[PDB]
């Protein structure tokens, strides 16, 4: 419950309709229900799961940043005292964002990761685990900040090790994972040199493998390679 | 803004 | 509750922050809380109330249309039978949309309209009443459809009568009300001739009054006059 | 799409 009474296939069908309607909260709730059926997810289903939550949490993160910026300006010299409301409402949004991250991490831990044996599924779920600890790290300010950062790092690193052993350098999941791990280094771990080196090496190793691909695979890989390039251009 | 995916 | 324990001024301040963060559901919930304090709303507060709900319901309406279109295609000749899911999920979105409209109509009836004595507030709230019955009319398919359409009509008409008596022809609320009443005629009441005549007369009566206005008021009125013109161009 | 406000 509340998706307990709906057929797994109906949850998946509804998740696709919610995506078409840009109803990402519904899409995420339907995919949560589908995972909770206990069966492993197909490639297409892992994509739906990831898209639903990435959109939900992306909206909360963009809102948190807006409110954080306002709260920071309220704490500058000569800003007029406006009471607790800005902090309260930033905390409300922050708490809801944390709940979403905790829900995704819960799904991964119970029991997506442990039943994921193929590289494409294992690396995908570990990247999500890195990503959702990373979003928790974006808002973390207390005793646990270091441990949350290290949980993001450890998950990304385990996914990196598997992807390097088991997937070609042009695999979209390999390239997406490196893109995100490189962002983690740059803006969470205060290691811009590592972020740059990772984005560079990843781009160049994929460049050299392009010649093995079909036209369609070439399009898939070069799309994410351009995101690596956009970040290198921004950072250098 | 930097890209993630 | 759940906004019962928050100060009215804090609800208003948070509504403005939610607007900046594009968090329209929160903005609407904060404005509902503010109305439920029982005091009348200022001009600026009526704007926040209207903006919050117009955005919430606009997202639900756009989603309903996406799903309705899909459901219609599923009912065409030679479409494959895909089960009840499309209809169920369209009904879910439709029910939630109806609940939002009922909540706004509830606020207007308890007790915004009855305490609104000035033309600018009375006409504003009656336009909202017309608008939310109109959204209910967009989805209505049964025994009550005619009564829901007539409730939209009666509210728009009472607002039209007051606005014509009490407000200049260039007033943004007068112009917005006519724009929406004209849309009601065109696509709800199957009276495109009435919609056209209303948009024309409204535009021309405002044109002739522009010369009385300051530069800023001129900008305000001409903005909504252009929406009247866009509809006339579409419909003729 | 027709305009409303
Ligand atoms: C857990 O991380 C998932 C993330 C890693 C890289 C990428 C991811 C997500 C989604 C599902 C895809 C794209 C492509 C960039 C664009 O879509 C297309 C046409 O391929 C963006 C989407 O969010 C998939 O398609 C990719 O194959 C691949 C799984
Ligand atoms: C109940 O119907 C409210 C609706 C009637 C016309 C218009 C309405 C809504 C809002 C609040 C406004 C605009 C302007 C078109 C754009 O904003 C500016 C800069 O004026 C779009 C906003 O939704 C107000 O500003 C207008 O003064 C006026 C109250
Ligand atoms: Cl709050
Ligand atoms: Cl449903
Ligand atoms: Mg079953
Ligand atoms: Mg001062
Ligand atoms: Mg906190
Ligand atoms: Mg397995
Ligand atoms: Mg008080
Ligand atoms: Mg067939
Ligand atoms: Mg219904
Ligand atoms: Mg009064």
């Amino acid at each position: 419950g509340a998706m307990g009474s709906m057929e797994r296939a109906s949850l998946i069908q509804k998740a696709k309709l919610a995506e078409q309607a840009e109803r990402y909260e519904d899409m995420a709730a339907f995919m949560k229900g589908a995972v909770e059926k206990g069966e492993e997810l197909s490639n297409e289903e892992r994509n739906l799961l990831s898209v639903a939550y990435k959109n939900v949490v992306g909206g909360q993160r963009a809102a948190w940043r807006v409110l954080s910026s306002i709260e920071q300006k309220s704490n500058e010299e000569g800003s007029e005292e406006k009471g607790p409301e800005v902090r309260e409402y930033r905390e409300k949004v922050e708490t809801e964002l944390q709940g979403v991250c905790d829900t995704v991490l819960g799904l991964l831990d119970s029991h997506l990761i442990k039943e994921a044996g193929d590289a494409e599924s294992r690396v995908f779920y570990l990247k999500m685990k890195g990503d959702y600890y990373r979003y928790l790290a974006e808002v973390a300010t207390g005793d646990d900040k270091k441990r949350i950062i290290d949980s993001a790092r450890s998950a990304y690193q385990e996914a990196m090790d598997i992807s390097k052993k088991e997937m070609p350098p042009t695999h979209p999941i390999r390239l997406g994972l490196a893109l995100n791990f490189s962002v983690f280094h740059y803006e969470i771990a205060n290691s811009p040199e590592e972020a740059i080196s990772l984005a560079k090496t990843t781009f160049d190793e994929a460049m050299a493998d392009l010649h093995t691909l079909s036209e369609d695979s070439y399009k898939d890989s070069t799309l994410i390679m351009q995101l690596l390039r956009d970040n290198l251009t921004l950072w250098t | 803004r930097r890209k993630s995916v």
